[PDB]
This record gives C-alpha cells, sequence and structure tokens, in this order.
C-alpha cells in the first residue's frame, strides 16, 4: 500500500504508547504519595466504626 | 500538661450525715419519695457534667 498508511498508523501508535508511558510514570507518583499521607481514595486501613460506642448512660455517672 | 483543678479544703467541708447503714435503708422508701427533687438535681448534674467537681454544691 502507500507509505502514508505506515506513517499515518506508526505515529498513531507513538501517540498511544507516549500516554501509556506517561501514565505508568504518573501512576508511580500517584501511589508513592497515597501510601504516604493516605489522605486519597485507595490505600485506606480499615478503622473502626463509630458505630459500635454505646452512648447510652452507664452505671458509673462519669464514665 | 498543667495542673489539674482541685476545688478547696474549704467548701469541701461539708456537714455529713451521721446515721447508721440500718438507719438509712430503713427509711429509704420515704425518704426517697419525699425529699427527691434536689436528689435528682445532683443526680442528673453528675451524669450529665460528668466532671464530680461542677456539681459539688
Amino acid at each position: 500500500d502507500g507509505p502514508e498508511k505506515n506513517y499515518e498508523k506508526t505515529m498513531a501508535i507513538l501517540q498511544i504508547e507516549a500516554e501509556k508511558a506517561e501514565l505508568r510514570l504518573k501512576e508511580l507518583e500517584v501511589r508513592r504519595l497515597m501510601r504516604a499521607r493516605g489522605d486519597g481514595p485507595w490505600y485506606q486501613y480499615p478503622t473502626i466504626d463509630k458505630a459500635l460506642i454505646d452512648h447510652s448512660p452507664k452505671t458509673t455517672p462519669d464514665n | 500538661p498543667g495542673i489539674v483543678e482541685l476545688p478547696t479544703l474549704e467548701d469541701l467541708k461539708v456537714q455529713e450525715v451521721k446515721v447508721s447503714s440500718s438507719v438509712l435503708k430503713a427509711a429509704a422508701h420515704h425518704y426517697g419519695a419525699q425529699c427527691d427533687k434536689p436528689n435528682k438535681e445532683f443526680m442528673l448534674c453528675r451524669w450529665e457534667e460528668k466532671d464530680p467537681r461542677r456539681c459539688l454544691e
């Protein structure tokens, strides 16, 4: 076929590869910060829910 | 961190009821039935404030 097919197809391939490569490099940076400061959606380790607490008056008044 | 506030011994000095257990329990029903409002005020204060020093009066 014509060389315009190979040229346009390849540069589109290069464009796809660039975004794929850029996203992986950004991924290591996103995942690094998440596991450090932990204010993001994932990596959230489980914590005890605030619903199990019995807030009804107890036998000892101060408790 | 810091001093813990404790009420002084002066206002702490309070006439303590000088009766035994049997006399208290024998008339407990009538004692609870008649003079009860000041008890309820102190009882509520102890459960709400959760701080004994707030309701000593």
